[PDB]
């Protein structure tokens, strides 16, 4: 007479999808209620351009399914990239990338009241290995959120 | 079950309304009726009009608590 | 064969009636907006009170239907702006409902201020990095 | 062999791909049938000829128009003024100038058909229904028509051959007071000589 | 066996007697069809819930002190044939259907558009034309549910349009705004109970249409031409999109 | 104008201020200009032929319908 | 392979509904833009953060009562002197500050804002004094 | 108890007659609710004269049946012809041709409140190939209408 | 500061008195100090990057959150 769980979400599905994304190379970590999905920009975009490959839409689809498995109030999509031309260049590139990823995720309707977007360019890397372009480890897209209750 | 492919149901956290599984992960399953459910389709007559007025019916009319007559519930 | 371009999915008469009513409502809205703008055109833009700045150009796609204060606090937190509140919050909440997609935090704060109107007002001080919501002196 | 999003605006190779596959299967069949170099050559020639005729069929203007009609695009030829009517409801993101790249087969077919007339002058006109404000309808139709014109120009059409104009609810091919007529009024018209 | 679908209703059974069968089949079909159509109407409303919230945004029309603006009804070209040798005509009539009042929460579209749904449990001229007549009853129930939804839409349109019309008339100074007064008591109470900042709000004047036609304000919109704008190659150009079916009248 | 050819393409300059030479009103949508008597006559001929006469400024469409007005 | 929006209007009537909703929201926003009266920052009659070091100290207040008592207590906690210019009204000017972590400068700003035109607060940092100026 | 369709009109009939007229050479096009029947003047009239052949009355009968298949408020019969003698000459010729075709169509009673008629002579051709007389492609009679509801 | 490297480690001296040179507030938890214009700008940059900027004195943590205040 009342729902026994949040609609369309299963614990087995969440665990399997985290395992699959980690196997693929998308780092899905969860510290406390905080969840992080780190996507290498080489698996989403072209070489230092804000244009997703048509093949990357399947990856964006699995990430959208993972986001739909949870209830949340606000997600955050942040972009970082290696230094290519100028601070303004990488900043605009990262903002555009976050805009596009968030637009697709918003279209693939997730239970998210707000989806914030930002691109810091090359402000906060996660590795000292800065050699490479979009293949660099610290050129990535972070989707971070907190499970709501 | 509910906490499947996790360890299993550890305990119901009544403060949040959800189950807590054998790892630190919460469960999608509710354990109390006061859990936050996205209830949008609610059955019953005279919603948004005070509910069905509890009177012994002489006709098939279902009258809500504010006097409005629920035509979609009354007998024909 | 003979065809015409827009072959959409089947539509229901419930949606059809809602669409006709919505179009009539939109026409009435347009007429009242036009007549009121003619009667008294606006003179001041709220971009004076909410001046944009860096880190206020972060973007957000919002879908909110609750009280103003929580949404404004979330916007300020995402903008790294300290949130301050002035005035006594009225017993009747200042409900707002913003349904946008991918527009900057300054634009969202402007929309929130416009929707609040005579009940509440949002200001942004970028020198002090403060987003301030003030409830009007009614009552 | 073909990138789904517009193939990077690069020339398309259905003909060469189809003929290559046809010669491959013909050569395989001939080699199986004979076991000799002459038989393999005969099979490869048969595959080449069958691929040639198949591509001649499949690259025809009539087949392109049939494919556009299988998609939700209408083609009209009155005299020598040819018009493609493309519904924004299917080929545009809702109430936005953003092209609907999920419908890339239709847009590619539009480009292929327009390539058959290298000298034509193309006018791209945008239309919307009666819902909304006059200024809103004008701006939205103009933006959609300009996005379509830009797509044509990017796919290999000169900038001088293209003109983009956006009418609101002005020129209606259907009654806006009814749902399906209002739907038919939402379209982009591409006219050429 | 299912009352929630016409298929199950028909599968339930897979002049006086004839007429009784017709009447009972129509009666059973009508209620089931009405319930099912109400359910589908509710599903559509919930699908379009956010758009309906945007359209019927009663919250944005709320006045200063959380006062619901009155509902104003307008009619034009009014004529009444009182009898032979007597008619009464009027250019426009404005009426106050509902008066302004203090509210604590803005109204929503569910109070008007929601259709109540309960799954109704219930059971040659014997089960041969019964399916025909229960299908007829199903269609009748669907039509009845559509009529109920249409009336609900009309009611919400009347209320929202009246509130918008009040806003428009207040812009043109054809109605008076509601006048509210606050009595500001200090700290009020005795040793058993106190209230710190006691205020009493009271609508001392309800809004009303003013008959002083001299005080009304006409509003005239305009459309921008090439005035004050214009190489300035102002041209009437033939080279453009030309309709296929040109002379349609 | 060239009225027959095939595409009936032509050009009508528009003068905004009501000059004594060009004082005939033309309503291009909401934007109105003034033209001469021969220009009005050929515009009326095109209107009879039911040809769209959109107003273009610097090659940019501004307003669709043209209808002759008081001379 | 990219997928279409799950909430995409793909019905002949749903599309019209969605555009009508867009137009209604646009018209409401325009109405609010016309209606809203704003005060430019130059012409804002409100206390500006006094920047005084002692006043920047954080605090925690839960007070609902006369303005004079809370203003005097805030001034003493900030170590400034306190003075009142004017005649106290019959009905006291009642304010309410319920904050857990807010500086004394911001608390005084809120006190002034809630006082409105019945009373105002001025801060002299060179001669460290909080003045509560009543209005007649 | 109530009609299930507009009397005497069928969708299969409409499609069949559109196909048949297009096969014959009379162009029947439909953009939106707007319908166009372009008839070559050589299939109706004599050489630059407003006199129909007795054989063309079967074609006019088929066109009348097509018009009767729809409900409408106003049809428009327009005539164009190649330049033969003078502007007034082809204008008068085309007006007479439109008058005669409209009279026959009106007599074969169609559901049309108004049947407008006009002849512009040689004002709006649809083809640059102006060689020929009544065999010219741009010498034609257009019957344009809009289906009502 | 060095803002990219890998660990973005850097140092911001704080002056307790509001000097004319350094008069921009920083609220390190409940303990507030004053810094310069460039220091405030780089602190705001680090805040945008969302980096904890705990206040340390003599190598001892005192108060974690740093938020820029009135200039």
């Amino acid at each position: 007479k009342l729902p026994c769980r949040v609609d369309g979400a299963c614990d087995a599905t969440i665990i399997k999808m985290m395992t699959d994304l980690n196997k693929k190379g998308i780092k899905v970590a969860s510290v406390g209620q905080n969840y992080l999905i780190s996507i290498p920009a080489s698996a989403l975009f072209a070489d230092q351009s804000p244009r997703l490959n048509w093949a990357s839409y399947s990856l964006l689809n699995e990430i959208a399914a993972f986001l739909k498995q949870f209830r949340k109030i606000a997600i955050t999509v942040t972009s970082y990239s290696s230094k290519y031309v100028s601070v303004k260049r990488e900043r605009a590139l990262t903002l555009a990338r976050s805009r596009v990823v968030s637009e697709y995720l918003w279209s693939q309707g997730v239970d998210s009241r707000i989806i914030f977007t930002q691109g810091l360019g090359s402000d906060k890397p996660i590795t000292s290995y800065t050699l490479g372009g979009d293949r660099s480890p610290n050129a990535r897209v972070e989707i971070t959120f907190r499970r709501a209750v | 079950g509910c906490c499947s492919k996790m360890g299993g149901i550890n305990y119901c956290d009544s403060s949040a309304g959800r189950l807590v599984c054998n790892n630190g992960f919460y469960s999608t399953c509710y354990c109390t009726r006061h859990a936050v459910m996205d209830l949008q389709f609610l059955m019953g007559c005279c919603l948004w009009h005070g509910g069905v007025y509890p009177q012994l019916n002489s006709s098939g009319l279902v009258v809500c608590n504010d006097g409005y007559v629920s035509e979609e519930c009354s007998l024909q | 064969k003979f065809k015409k371009p827009p072959i959409n999915n089947p539509s229901d008469d419930a949606t059809i009636k809602l669409a006709e009513a919505a179009v009539s409502v939109s026409d009435s809205m347009l007429e009242m907006a036009k007549v009121e703008k003619v009667i008294t055109p606006p003179s001041k833009d709220n971009t004076l009170t909410i001046p944009n700045a860096y880190n206020l150009q972060a973007r957000a796609s919002v879908d909110w239907s609750g009280p103003i204060e929580e949404l404004t606090a979330r916007i300020a937190k995402a903008a790294h702006f300290r949130f301050r509140v002035l005035g006594k919050s009225p017993s009747v909440p200042v409900l707002i409902s913003i349904s946008t997609k991918d527009e900057s935090l300054a634009e969202i704060l402007r929309d929130i201020d416009y929707q609040a109107g005579k009940k509440a007002s949002i200001h942004v001080y970028p020198n002090s990095q403060v987003v301030e919501l003030r409830y009007a002196k009614i009552y | 062999c073909f990138h789904p999003p517009y193939n990077n605006f690069q020339p398309d190779r259905r003909a060469v791909k189809r003929v290559g596959v046809d010669t491959g299967i013909g050569a395989v069949a001939g080699a199986i049938a004979s076991g000799t170099a002459s038989g393999t050559l005969i099979g490869a020639a048969a595959g080449g000829t069958v691929g040639l005729v198949a591509s001649i069929y499949r690259d025809s203007k009539r087949k392109i128009i049939r494919d556009l009609q299988k998609q939700d695009i209408q083609y009209v030829e009155y005299g020598d003024t040819r018009t493609l009517i493309i519904p924004t409801d299917k080929y545009f993101m809702f109430s936005s100038p953003r092209l609907n790249e999920i419908c890339y087969p239709g847009l590619n077919n539009v480009i292929r058909l327009l390539n058959f007339y290298p000298q034509s002058t193309i006018y791209v006109a945008g239309f919307t229904d009666n819902v909304g404000s006059r200024s809103h309808k004008r701006k939205l139709s103009q933006a959609q028509a300009e996005t379509m014109m830009t797509f044509l120009w990017a796919n290999g059409i000169a900038a001088k051959r293209l003109k983009a104009e956006g009418y609101g609810d002005k020129n209606a091919i259907s009654d806006n007071a009814i749902i399906h007529g209002s739907a038919q009024n939402r379209r982009i018209e591409i006219q050429w000589f | 066996g299912d009352t929630g679908s016409l298929a199950g209703l028909q599968a339930m059974a897979d002049k006086i007697r004839e007429m009784a069968l017709k009447e009972t089949a129509l009666s059973v079909g009508a209620q089931a069809g009405l319930a099912w159509r109400a359910k589908i109407i509710d599903e559509q409303l919930n699908k379009q819930a956010r758009n309906l919230d945007a359209i019927y945004d009663f919250n944005s029309l709320v006045l200063e002190h959380n006062i619901l603006p009155p509902v104003l009804l307008e009619g034009r070209n009014t004529l009444n044939l009182a009898d032979a040798q007597s008619i009464r005509i009027s250019d426009r009539t404005y009426k106050v259907a509902k008066q302004a009042h203090f509210i604590t929460t803005p109204p929503t579209w569910r109070q008007y558009l929601w259709m109540d749904y309960v799954k109704p449990e219930a059971p040659k001229a014997e089960k041969e034309i019964w399916c025909i007549y229960t299908e007829r009853g199903w269609k009748n129930g669907i039509d009845q549910a559509n009529t109920i939804l249409e009336e609900n839409i009309a009611r919400i349109k009347e209320d929202f349009g009246g509130m918008i019309l009040y806003r428009k008339l207040l812009a043109m100074n054809m109605v008076s705004p509601p006048y509210v007064s606050h009595t500001d008591l200090g700290v009020t109470g005795d040793g058993s109970e106190i209230h710190i900042d006691d205020r009493v709000l009271r609508i001392t004047a309800l809004p009303e249409l003013n008959v002083n036609s001299a005080e009304w304000r006409a509003a005239v919109a305009k459309d921008e031409n090439a005035l004050e704008r214009f190489q300035a190659k102002i041209v009437i150009t033939n080279k453009s999109w030309q309709p296929i079916i040109a002379p349609v009248s | 104008c060239d009225l027959t050819k095939f595409r009936w393409d032509c050009d009508l300059p528009v003068q905004v201020k009501p000059s004594p030479a060009s004082s005939l009103l033309v309503y291009c949508g909401s934007s109105y200009g003034y033209i001469t008597k021969q220009q009005y006559d050929i515009l009326a001929r095109y209107q009879r032929a039911s040809v769209n006469m959109v107003l273009d400024i610097n090659g940019e469409y501004i307003d669709s319908p043209c209808i002759g007005a008081e001379r």
